């Protein structure tokens, strides 16, 4: 319900980050787990889901090989693996829960599809 | 009865028997699922119809019910549907999954209703719900023991009147061809596997495209049934005697006489063909099957 | 041909042939005009359609087109449809008012297109358009020629890619059973008025309600159809030998065989019933139609 | 199109008023127009309508035989006639015309369905 994201800096191209969201207040080991990117002055954009079943992911195509993500349900915490980075990463990177009736196998791809959010931790590559 | 017939009408013509639009490919193709457990487009020869199967192609994905409606801070619209089935009769939990025609597929539908507000100089509109269908859900969808969930994000409450409905679908989101939740977890009565096939035989495939939410992909949802509601109908109909396991159908281009593949429909309402590859065959949507004789279960068909 | 028979199936189970609904009343009535000029669910008992008729139900107050779309500043996102046929196959203006299936009503539409954007972030989603149908309107709308213009309220550019659609019908709001404008105000072939009638015959109407706006009144908006789209897809499919100018039918109870009514099924595929009465005249939904015998064009009925 | 209503005015219940929408700029004599009114404070809402062609008018339930709404386009002008008027219709009346694509019968009923407003005339019944 309250999600606390962490993880993130200044790196060079090629280097990796790890972005970390934890969640209090309830669980998340069955919500839908999205991750979103913000450039302040342009849209939040989808970089990756987990459905509510941990069972299927999807990932942004420019980010699929580079970026993974699980949910680690014993620690109520979903992470994202940032590799291989590049100046089109640089962003505020946001993990979002959706707590509205879901379908357990689909990795929602819309900010509309998100109800709570974190504050956002900054990735800025050189 | 006469000897088995079957409609002259070109497949290009015919409605899809699991999502009401135009049947727009045939195909069969081996790397899908042999033997789907789909539940509408299901009709023996003889007439019986199995699973949630309509005669009406109107009924497909649909259902009907009395909708009450509340506002939840946090969620929005709230719709708490009472299903009924779809001609205005009362729905009692019996030997099938859900109401006829109820969805036999999973995602995210949104849907339409009739809706009536007591807001000023308002009164009838149409409004779009977002309806989990499943596999799994986190909404207890039970639409075997008549009562399902649907919401639409709304900032204040839409004092909507409680009053009867009938949901039509409006798109798919996160797609899959895997039954719904139909008793929120629980086991229902099922029309049984599509099958079996003999060793070689692939199911012939009526296949529509689905109106569909995605971010990213543009290629469009394919949906496939095992005959067009206009055979469902026409079994349905005619209450055919039924000799043999199966019967051999030509299908033939009308205009030059051209056999296409000759196949096998089987009394359990399913068609098969000889096929040894592994990838898609496609086929003219515009030939005509004709009904040539009965034949064993076992007869091995000419390959295609 | 063998002798004409019907499917044996109930009025409530079947699909209406100008909205896609369920059929939901048969009645007669005085007090409506007995001659419509509806151009879908007009079939000859021998099979040949008439007006904008398909066979599929699933084409019925629908149309395809390929789509073309542009922002308008004080108008919003407007869409130019260049119309083909349901399946695909290229639109000829000919012999009929419009594409198969195309409405055959007037008043306003939302319709429902399947969309693609260039939108960063977005690809696919389902946008309801504002179609004016008739009778007469103030954008030229010409179906017949193969173009008609839908537009809906935008702050920006939707920025949709062009496209092929299949338009489905959401609402109707100022409904009015007369032709829409087939052809920006002038005439097109059409099929002829329903009759003529014996005296003392009205027509027997099959009976939907539309999904609708409205601002004060919650009364249902009724469309009739002169058969089901079932009967209109037999007679496609059967084509049978034609001996006389009319059928007698019997609509019969089930289970005792009780007669509900006889009625004069001409084969300009219109059905008459003798009824004297003023006001409207409401029957069973649950009956079958079976065929009694050719009989002439003269024959006059048992009054209801 | 410009609308410049005028007429209005204070009266008892059962006296009878008329409020004149001029058009200037453009024609009506094919619009569709409608007439709205609103008590400061509460939300506008439908009255009174005109079909495009002037064949069709469509009125509120509570005022059908009591106002009547017709257009002279040789004056470019559409009225209301308030006849037997009552407290209840104490309100600023709007006149509208919808200058979008339009079904020529319909008499349409909704704000969202209107392009062009009047400032409004002040009707009030003691
Ligand atoms: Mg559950
Ligand atoms: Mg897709
Ligand atoms: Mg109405």
């Amino acid at each position: 319900v309250q999600l606390q994201e962490s993880g993130g800096g200044l790196v060079q191209a090629g280097d990796s980050l790890r972005v970390s969201c934890a969640a209090s207040g309830r669980t998340i080991s069955s919500s839908p787990m999205g991750w979103f990117r913000q450039a302040p002055g342009k849209e939040r954009e989808f970089v990756a889901a987990i459905s509510g079943n941990g069972g299927n992911t999807y990932y942004l195509d420019s980010v699929k090989g580079r970026f993974t993500t699980s949910r680690d349900n014993a620690k109520n915490t979903v992470y994202l693996q940032l590799n291989n980075l590049k100046p089109e990463d640089t962003a505020i990177y946001y993990c979002a829960a959706r707590s509205r009736f879901s379908a357990m196998h689909l990795a929602y791809r819309r900010l509309v599809d998100y109800d709570d959010w974190g504050q956002g931790t900054q990735v800025t590559v050189s | 009865s006469r000897m088995v017939d079957l409609p002259v009408i070109q497949p290009r013509l015919c409605t899809h028997a699991r999502w009401p639009a135009p049947v727009y490919g045939l195909l069969v193709d081996p790397s899908l699922p042999s033997n789907p457990q789909w539940q509408n487009g299901r009709v023996h020869v003889d007439g019986t119809l199995l699973g949630t199967t309509p005669i009406s192609g109107s009924w497909v994905s649909c259902f009907a019910a009395e909708a009450a409606y509340k506002f939840q801070s946090g969620t929005g619209e709230v719709a708490t549907f009472t299903l009924i089935e779809q001609d205005g009769s009362a729905y009692v939990p019996g030997d099938r999954a859900a109401p006829l025609g109820y969805p036999d597929f999973s995602g995210q539908l949104e849907i339409e209703v009739q809706t009536e507000t007591t807001k000023t100089g308002d009164k009838l509109k149409v409004t779009t719900f977002e309806m989990i269908l499943g596999p799994t859900t986190n909404a207890d969808q039970a639409p075997y023991q008549g009562r399902v969930f649907a919401s639409v994000t709304a900032a204040a409450s839409l004092d909507l009147v409680d009053g009867r409905v009938r949901a039509v679908p409006r798109s798919i989101y996160g797609f899959q061809d895997t039954i719904p939740e139909y008793n929120d977890g629980l086991l229902v009565p099922l029309a049984p596997p599509i099958g079996p096939f003999l060793p070689g035989e692939v199911l012939l495939r009526f296949r529509t495209y689905m109106r569909q939410i995605d971010t990213a992909d543009a290629a469009a949802e394919a949906i496939d049934c095992a005959l067009p509601q206009e055979f469902v109908s026409w079994f349905a109909s005619n209450a055919f005697t039924v000799q043999s396991e199966a019967l051999l159908l030509r299908y033939r281009n009308t205009l030059t006489g051209q056999l296409l593949f000759e196949c096998k429909l089987y009394n359990e309402g399913y068609i098969a063909l000889s096929y040894s590859g592994s990838g898609p065959l496609t086929f003219p949507t515009d030939g005509i099957f004709e009904v040539v004789s009965w034949v064993p279960r076992l007869y091995q068909l000419a390959s295609v």
